[PDB]
Parts: C-alpha cells; sequence; structure tokens
C-alpha cells in the first residue's frame, strides 16, 4: 500500500515524511497519548494546501513544456491524486476544530497525509522516468551516429565524424555518471559503469579502424574488405555494450504502470 | 523547479503531523 522510493533523490525528500507518519501512528498506540486533543491544524493545512497549489502549478508548466507524450500523460492523475489527499485534510482539520477528540478526523488526516506521501512519490517517479528517457534518447543518438561510420571513405569526412562523435560520447558519459549515483542497487551502477568504460575504450579502436580503412582505399593495397569488417566488428561490440546500458536503465525503470 | 516544490510540500506535510501531536506530548 505504501510507496516505494526508488531513486536516492527521492528517498531524501520522502523518506522522513514516511516516517513521520509511522511515528504518529506508533505514537497514537500510547495510552498517554491517544485520547488527548489533536491542536487545532487550520494554519498547517493552510501551508499544506498552498504547497500542494504549488507543486500542481510547477508540473502543469512541466507539463505545457515538454516533449514527452509519456509525461504529459501521466502526470495530471498524479495531480487529481495529491488534491484529493489534499481535500481529505481540509476535511479533517475542519472536523477535529469542532471536534478535536474525533477518531474518523484522525483517520482522515493520517489518510490525506499518506495520499500525498503516494501521490508525490508518483509524480516523482513519473519526472524520474522522463530523466532516464532522456538519457536513453543520447545513447540512441550515439548508436544511431556510430552506423554513420559505414558512409565515412574520405579522411575529411572521418575527422568531422571524429569532431561530432568524440563530444556525444563524453556528454552520455557525464549522463550515465550522473545516473548512476541516483540508483539504489549496486548491480545496475557497475553494470552502466563497466559498459560505458568499455565504449570510451572502444572509441579510438574504432576511429583508428575507419583510418586504417581509408587509408587502404586511398593507397590501394588491396586489403579494403579486410579492414570494413574489422571497421564493422568494433561498431558492433561497442553498438551491444550502448544496447547494454540502454537496458539496464529501461530495466531501472518503466517502474510505475502508467503511460 | 518541480524537485524544490516537492521538498516544499514534503516540508508542509512533515510541520502539519508535528503539529498534530498533543500539547503537549
Amino acid at each position: 500500500h505504501m510507496p516505494v522510493f526508488h531513486t536516492r533523490t527521492i528517498e531524501s525528500i520522502l523518506e522522513p515524511v514516511a516516517q513521520q507518519i509511522s511515528h504518529l501512528v506508533i505514537m497514537h498506540e500510547e495510552g498517554e497519548v491517544d485520547g488527548k486533543a489533536i491542536p487545532d491544524l487550520t494554519a498547517p493545512v493552510a501551508a499544506v494546501q498552498a504547497a500542494v497549489s504549488n507543486l500542481v502549478r510547477v508540473g502543469k508548466e512541466t507539463v505545457q513544456t515538454t516533449e514527452d507524450q509519456i509525461l504529459k500523460r501521466d502526470m495530471p492523475p498524479a495531480f487529481i491524486k495529491v488534491e484529493n489527499a489534499c481535500t481529505k485534510l481540509v476535511q479533517a482539520a475542519q472536523m477535529l476544530q469542532s471536534d478535536p477528540y474525533s477518531v474518523p478526523a484522525r483517520d482522515y488526516l493520517i489518510d490525506g497525509s499518506r495520499g500525498i506521501l503516494s501521490g508525490t512519490s508518483d509524480l516523482l517517479l513519473t519526472f524520474d522516468e522522463a530523466e532516464v528517457r532522456k538519457i536513453i534518447r543520447v545513447c540512441k543518438g550515439i548508436l544511431e551516429y556510430l552506423t554513420v561510420a559505414e558512409v565515412v571513405e574520405t579522411m575529411e569526412d572521418l575527422v568531422t565524424y571524429t569532431k561530432n562523435l568524440g563530444p556525444g560520447m563524453t556528454k552520455m558519459a557525464k549522463m550515465i555518471d550522473e545516473r548512476q549515483q541516483e540508483l539504489t542497487h549496486q548491480e545496475h551502477r557497475v553494470m552502466l559503469v563497466n559498459s560505458m568504460n568499455t565504449v570510451k575504450e572502444l572509441l579510438p579502436v574504432l576511429i583508428s579502424a575507419m583510418k586504417i580503412f581509408v587509408t587502404t582505399k586511398n593507397s590501394k593495397n588491396q586489403g579494403i574488405e579486410e579492414a570494413l569488417k574489422n571497421r564493422n566488428f568494433t561498431v558492433e561490440k561497442m553498438s551491444a555494450e550502448i544496447n547494454e546500458i540502454i537496458r539496464v536503465l529501461q530495466l531501472t525503470s518503466w517502474d510505475e504502470d502508467a503511460w | 523547479p518541480l524537485l524544490q516544490a516537492a521538498k516544499g510540500l514534503a516540508g508542509a506535510v512533515s510541520e502539519l503531523l508535528r503539529s498534530a501531536q498533543p500539547a503537549s506530548a
């Protein structure tokens, strides 16, 4: 029933509130505590309404500013969730201001607080899925560009190829590095990291195979097909490493049912 | 930004739960 926090960022933001809810429940099992009046919660609830309203606007701005259709589809249901839970909190504060000892008002308080927790988790998760999709798009870009190696036959096209690829790789590596730090499972971290390391080591090897090929074509020594094949093998081993990374990232997410 | 907005909501809910504790206990 209680939501699962998948990344370290999400855990840091939500875990403490989840703990606070449990503390309140446990506190209420003690005889000295249950029976006591819940103080006036009008103002503290007004603060929550204000923060919910801010979160919904920021989310709506995030929905109207993105190309991510999956995001545009998933966020709204989460807005409905937190708003509904917020409504319960507002109701409970009303009930508790006339009857500070209501047991059903206290239940509304806990249910509203739990609902906000899970609605916020869902929202943070959706936003996290989308960030991961951005990383996957970059990897997929690099994967596509790796096949451009097949149309490179001149030394000039090679220099262009190298100019364009190097920075794409550097950017992929940074994103993977950032991502590995969000993960809660070491299994995935080392997979991602070792794969990225292998692709980085293969780059100069690919660029060298492409050069040998161009040179051979020019100089004409007859060994052109060996050169092509070797270049293709390199592209092939790099492409498999990247596909592995894409797959681990997809495994590291897709998490919620939504989309 | 979204992350800061969620931190603010988590903050408001924590303060609310803390205020719900009896005066005093």
